[PDB]
C-alpha cells in the first residue's frame, strides 16, 4: 500500500441525465409493442455526480443505495474495475471486480483493501493483502477527443448481482440507447458501500485526462416502444411531467385534443403524535 | 470418495461444496451392500430440489462403531471426536474398505481421542495433543500412573473380524441460506421433434402446440417471445442455439 | 522443510557395540517415527527397525533379534540406535530415515547423510 | 518374508526416452510399495508410496501403476537427471524387504 | 453393476433416535355415499312422527 498526498480537493461537479439510464427489464422479446414497465430506473432530467481525473485524484467511497448508474468519459482505458463490501476488510466479505490486458477476474473474498488501492506497462496491483476466505470465482472476456463513452448498471436484488454494459463511440451527449445485460452473478451477499478502481501511468506517475458520472437508482414506472427488430428505441417516465404521466396513462407517445384525466393527489401527513392517559 | 487415504477421525477433514452438479446415483455403486441412511431427506428425491452449499466429512471408523455417527447418539467417537447435532439433515454413507485400509503387520496410521474432559459441541475439532491427567498428581508430559496419551491407534488386520475392520465414513451435509440456490442435479433431456403437435417443456416452461421453424431474429440474450396478446409464440432451444 | 542430522563415521574393533544418533529439526515433533536402514558398499538396502515413539512401538528385522535397539528422546527430539556383537561384515552406512503420521508410518518422507561404521583389527 | 525382484537389473536409456522398470513381489502385498531414486554417493528420496500417491515436489512425469504383486514405474521424457538407482519397498507385514538396485545409464 | 436390488431393510433398533423409530400406521378410508350404509356410528333410534 502506498499513501497519496497529491491530491487537490474540489468539490464534485454536477450536470444532467437527460435521457440516460436504460436497460431491458428481462429476457423477453417484443416488436412493435408499447409495454409499461415498473423497476428500478434512473429519471430523466435528473441530478448527476462528476468526477475528473487528471493533478485531480478523485477516489472517495460512495454509498451504493439501491443501485448505481456509472457513466466514463474516456480513452486508453484508465478505469479497471470496482470494488463492493460493506466494511471493505476481511471482517465482512468483499468483491471485487477487475478487468486488466489479459482478461476480466471477478473475485468474492475477504480482502484486506489498501487506504488507496489502484494500479501502476503497468504490473503494480496496490489493491490487497490478504485474501483469506475465496467463496466465488469467474473469469470472462475482456469488457472493453474522448473516444470512448462506457456506460454501466449495477442492480443487487434478493442474493444477485446484475450488471448491465454499453459502449459508445463518440457533457453527457444527448440521445437515446438502451444498454443491454451483461452478467448475472449468485453473489447472495450484503453491499453498502462500493469504490471505483484506476490505472497510473508511471513516469512518478501520470493521470490522464477522463471523467465520470454517477447516479442513483429508485423504483418507479417506465413505458418501453419495441421495434420490429425488439430493440428499445423510446421511453417515457410516467412521474415527470403531466404531459409524460396523460402519455402513460394512455398508453400512447401522441395524446389527441382534449381533457383526460390522470390521476388523484393527496396531501401527505407532516409528523405523527401520540396521546395516553396519565 | 476414491482417495487414496482418509484423515483421522478425530483430525476429520471439512470440505466445502459449491457451484457444481452432483450426480448422486453413482453412489449407489460403492459396494453391494453399504449403508445409505439420510436423515430429513429421502435419497431418491435429492436430484430435484437444491441447496447452497454442501459439506462432506470424510474419515475411517471401526466397524461396529458405525452407529454411533447419528443424531442424538452417545458413546466414544459420538462425543470425543465426532458429534452431529441432533437437528441435522443430510446423510451419512458408510462401506466397507478392509481391502484398502489393512495391513498385515498392521495399520497404525489411524488414530482416536479417548480421553477428554468434556464432551464434544457438534461440528467440533479437538487436535490438541496434550498429555491427560487421570488423577491429581500433576505428571506435567509423563505417561505414567494416572496419566495416560489421549490418542489410541486402531491395529487394522485383514485377519481381523467384519467387527473391527475398517469403514469409511463421508457425511454430507445440507442447508438453506437466503443466498440463492446452485449445487443443483441433472436435469436431463430429450431429442426434439417439429411440426407435430406436442406437449413440451423448455427450461421450466410448460406448453402444448406445433414446433416450427422460426423467422424471427432475437438478440443474443433474449430467450423467450411474446406476442401482442401477451402470450408466449418464440422459444429458444436451451441446448442448440 | 525437516532437517535431519547423523552422527560422524566410526571406526571400532568388533568386540564392543556402537551407538548413532539422528537428530530432526522441524515442524512437531510428536507426530512423527524413525526408521533405520543400512546401506552395505557390496549390495542394496536392507532395513532393519521402525519405531513409534508417540505410541511406543517398536520393530525390528527377523534378523536383528537382541542385536540392535533403537529408542527415542523427547526432550532433545532425538533416535538413537545401539547395536552390540559387530561382526566382520557389517561395516557400512546407516541412513536415519523418517515418516509422518500425515502419510504413512512405514514410507520415509526424509532421509539422513548417514553414518560410516566400519569394524577391523 | 515376501521375496521381490525388479525387472531389468541394468537399463540403458537417452534423454527424452520413455522407459520402464517393472518390481513384481512373491505373493500378494496389497498396494503397499514405495519407490526411490539414488544417486550414487548420497541418500536416496523418495518417490512414489501406495504406488499411486505422487509426492509433493517430486516431478509429475513418473508415473507409476500397480495392484498387487506387479509395479511399473514409468518415464515418458527422461532427463540426464534421471540416470540414478531404482529401489523398491514393500511395507505390508513385518520385515521390509528393498530391491536389488536399477541402474539407468547413457549408451556409450 | 448399475444393477439394485429394489427393496432394502428398515433395521430398526432401540437406541435409534426419535426420527428413526418404528410407528405404526393405520389408515381408514371412508365411501360416503347415498347407498345404504352398513357401517353406523352409536346413536339412539326414536319413534316415528
Ligand atoms: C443539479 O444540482 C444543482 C445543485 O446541486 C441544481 O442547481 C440543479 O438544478 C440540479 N439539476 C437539475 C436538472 O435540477
Ligand atoms: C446486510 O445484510 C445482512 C443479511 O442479508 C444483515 O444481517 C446485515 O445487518 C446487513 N448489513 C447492514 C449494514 O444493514
Ligand atoms: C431490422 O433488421 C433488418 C435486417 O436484419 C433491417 O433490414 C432493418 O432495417 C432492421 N430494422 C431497424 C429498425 O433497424
Ligand atoms: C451442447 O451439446 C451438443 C452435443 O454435445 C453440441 O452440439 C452443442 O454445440 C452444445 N451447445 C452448447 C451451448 O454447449
Amino acid at each position: 500500500c502506498v499513501n497519496l498526498t497529491t491530491r487537490t480537493q474540489l468539490p464534485p461537479a454536477y450536470t444532467n441525465s437527460f435521457t440516460r439510464g436504460v436497460y431491458y427489464p428481462d429476457k423477453v422479446f417484443r416488436s412493435s409493442v408499447l409495454h409499461s414497465t415498473q423497476d428500478l430506473f434512473l429519471p430523466f432530467f435528473s441530478n448527476v455526480t462528476w468526477f475528473h481525473v487528471i493533478k485531480r485524484f478523485d477516489n472517495p467511497v460512495l454509498p451504493f443505495n439501491d443501485g448505481v448508474y456509472f457513466a466514463s468519459i474516456e480513452k486508453s482505458n484508465i478505469i479497471r474495475g470496482w470494488i463492493f463490501g460493506t466494511t471493505l476488510d476481511s471482517k465482512t466479505q468483499s468483491l471485487l471486480i477487475v478487468n486488466n490486458a489479459t482478461n476480466v477476474v471477478i473475485k468474492v473474498c475477504e480482502f484486506q483493501f489498501c487506504n488507496d488501492p489502484f494500479l501502476d506497462m503497468e504490473s503494480e496491483f496496490r489493491v490487497y493483502s490478504s485474501a483469506n476466505n475465496c467463496t466465488f470465482e469467474y473469469v470472462s472476456q475482456p469488457f472493453l477527443n474522448f473516444k470512448n463513452l462506457r456506460e454501466f448498471v449495477f442492480k443487487n436484488i434478493d442474493g444477485y448481482f446484475k450488471i448491465y454494459s454499453k459502449h459508445t463511440p463518440i457533457d453527457l451527449p444527448q440521445g437515446f440507447s438502451a444498454l443491454e445485460p451483461l452478467v448475472d452473478l449468485p453473489i447472495g451477499i450484503n453491499i453498502t458501500r462500493f469504490q471505483t478502481l484506476l490505472a497510473l501511468h508511471r513516469s512518478g506517475w501520470t493521470a490522464g485526462a477522463a471523467a465520470y458520472y454517477v447516479g442513483y437508482l429508485q423504483p418507479r414506472t417506465f413505458l418501453l416502444k419495441y421495434n420490429e427488430n425488439g430493440t428499445i428505441t423510446d421511453a417515457v417516465d410516467c412521474a415527470l411531467d403531466p404531459l409524460s404521466e396523460t402519455k402513460c396513462t394512455l398508453k400512447s407517445f401522441t395524446v389527441e385534443k382534449g381533457i383526460y384525466q390522470t390521476s388523484n393527489f393527496r396531501v401527505q401527513p407532516t409528523e405523527s403524535i401520540v396521546r395516553f392517559p396519565n | 470418495f476414491n482417495a487414496t487415504r482418509f484423515a483421522s477421525v478425530y483430525a476429520w477433514n471439512r470440505k466445502r461444496i459449491s457451484n457444481c452438479v452432483a450426480d448422486y446415483s453413482v453412489l449407489y455403486n460403492l459396494a453391494p451392500f453399504f449403508t445409505f441412511k439420510c436423515y430429513g431427506v429421502s435419497p431418491t428425491k435429492l436430484n430435484d430440489l437444491c441447496f447452497t452449499n454442501v459439506y462432506a466429512d470424510s474419515f475411517v471408523i471401526r466397524g461396529d462403531e458405525v452407529r454411533q455417527i447419528a443424531p442424538g447418539q452417545t458413546g466414544n467417537i459420538a462425543d470425543y471426536n465426532y458429534k452431529l447435532p441432533d437437528d441435522f439433515t443430510g446423510c451419512v454413507i458408510a462401506w466397507n474398505s478392509n481391502k484398502l485400509d489393512s495391513k498385515v503387520s498392521g495399520n497404525y496410521n489411524y488414530l482416536y481421542r479417548l480421553f477428554r474432559k468434556s464432551n464434544l459441541k457438534p461440528f467440533e475439532r479437538d487436535i490438541s495433543t496434550e498429555i491427560y491427567q487421570a488423577g491429581n498428581k500433576p505428571c506435567n508430559g509423563v505417561a505414567g500412573f494416572n496419566c495416560y496419551f489421549p490418542l489410541r491407534s486402531y491395529s487394522f488386520r485383514p485377519t481381523y473380524g467384519v467387527g473391527h475392520q475398517p469403514y469409511r465414513v463421508v457425511v454430507l451435509s445440507f442447508e438453506l441460506l437466503h443466498a440463492p440456490a446452485t449445487v443443483c442435479g441433472p436435469k436431463k433431456s430429450t431429442n426434439l421433434v417439429k411440426n407435430k403437435c406436442v406437449n413440451f417443456n423448455f427450461n421450466g416452461l410448460k406448453g402444448t402446440g406445433v414446433l416450427t421453424e422460426s423467422n424471427k431474429k432475437f438478440l443474443p440474450f433474449q430467450q423467450f417471445g411474446r406476442d401482442i396478446a401477451d402470450t408466449t409464440d418464440a422459444v429458444r432451444d436451451p441446448q442448440t442455439l | 522443510q525437516v532437517q535431519l542430522v547423523q552422527s560422524g563415521a566410526e571406526v571400532k574393533k568388533p568386540g564392543s557395540s556402537v551407538k548413532v544418533s539422528c537428530k530432526a529439526s522441524g515442524g512437531t515433533f510428536s507426530s512423527y517415527s524413525f526408521i533405520w536402514v543400512r546401506q552395505a558398499p557390496g549390495q542394496g538396502l536392507e532395513w532393519m527397525g521402525r519405531i513409534i515413539p508417540i505410541l511406543g512401538i517398536a520393530n525390528y528385522a527377523q534378523k536383528f533379534q537382541g542385536r540392535v535397539t533403537i529408542t527415542a528422546d523427547k526432550s532433545t527430539t532425538t533416535a538413537y540406535m545401539e547395536l552390540s556383537s559387530l561382526r566382520s561384515e557389517d561395516t557400512a552406512v546407516y541412513y536415519c530415515a523418517r515418516g509422518t503420521e500425515y502419510g504413512d508410518y512405514d514410507v520415509s518422507h526424509d532421509w539422513g547423510q548417514g553414518t560410516l561404521v566400519t569394524v577391523s583389527s | 518374508d515376501i521375496q521381490m525382484t525388479q525387472s531389468p537389473s541394468t537399463l540403458s536409456a537417452s534423454v527424452g526416452d520413455r522407459v520402464t522398470i517393472t518390481c513384481r513381489a512373491s505373493q500378494s502385498i496389497s498396494s503397499w510399495l514405495a519407490w526411490y531414486q539414488q544417486k550414487p554417493g548420497k541418500a536416496p528420496k523418495l518417490l512414489i508410496y501406495k504406488a499411486s500417491s505422487l509426492e509433493s515436489g517430486v516431478p509429475s512425469r513418473f508415473s507409476g501403476s500397480g495392484s498387487g504383486t506387479e509395479f511399473t514405474l514409468t518415464i515418458s521424457s527422461l532427463q540426464p537427471d534421471d540416470f540414478a538407482t531404482y529401489y523398491c519397498q514393500q511395507y505390508n507385514s513385518y520385515s521390509h524387504t528393498f530391491g536389488q538396485g536399477t541402474k539407468l545409464e547413457i549408451k556409450r
